[PDB]
């Protein structure tokens, strides 16, 4: 696992693609929790 | 004896509500036109689980406190999504250093996205890998998929444009 870049603890990818929200990264496993498990399946359009 | 348990929710609980609604209205088209994460514009949502674990719990809250302390007293906080083939590994004994993605264009860190759709191309590895176990579908809509709604502390935030 690499570092954040000195004096921050986090990176933002901001979306070319209007309609694309951010991404993120974290260096750190202790600056996530899973809160919740959610059970899908993706569905054919129609 | 992770100390990890699951709590279903009722489709009736206003939590399972908030979260089933941040699950489809962050679906949108991919540039892949779906080839990663499948042809789809919603989801079936067949369970949604609490996931309790008080040591896990503790070593967020522990950091989160380290990152506002340096942060004038601000977190950062977000509730973002994670898709991965280790999520029962991620469950049990939290993230670290091996839910990493290496070739990752931010670096070799953990990553979240405020689109569901764009963690469902993860769910069954990078770039979608083979598709679901059973078919070797990316775009399966038979097997049964797993995202992670994960509480995100982002701190000070270096700003990447694309
Ligand atoms: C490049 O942006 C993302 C956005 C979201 C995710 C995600 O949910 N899970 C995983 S697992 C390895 C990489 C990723 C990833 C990457
Ligand atoms: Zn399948």
């Amino acid at each position: 696992m690499a570092h954040s870049p000195p004096g921050h603890h986090s990176v933002t990818g901001r979306p070319v693609n209007g309609l694309a929200l951010a991404e993120y990264v974290i260096y750190r496993g202790e600056q996530a929790y899973p809160e919740y498990l959610i059970t899908y399946q993706i569905m054919r359009p129609e | 004896g992770s100390g990890t348990i699951l709590i279903d929710l009722s489709p009736d609980d206003k939590e399972f509500q908030s979260v089933e609604e941040e699950m489809q209205s962050t679906v949108r088209e991919h540039r892949d036109g779906g080839h990663a994460g499948g042809i789809f514009n919603r989801y079936n949502i067949l369970k949604i689980q609490k996931v309790c674990n008080k040591k896990l719990w503790e070593r967020y809250t522990h950091r989160r406190k380290e990152v506002s302390e340096e942060n004038h007293n601000h977190a950062n906080e977000r509730m973002l999504f994670h898709g991965s083939p280790f999520v029962n590994a991620i469950i049990h004994k939290g993230f670290d250093e091996r839910h990493a993605y290496i070739g990752g264009m931010f670096g070799a860190g953990i990553y979240f996205a405020e689109n569901s759709s764009k963690s469902n191309q993860y769910v069954y590895g990078i770039g979608g890998g083979t598709g679901c176990p059973v078919h070797k579908d990316r775009s399966c809509y038979i097997c049964h998929r797993q995202l992670l709604f994960c509480r995100v502390t982002l701190g000070k935030s270096f700003l990447q444009f694309s």
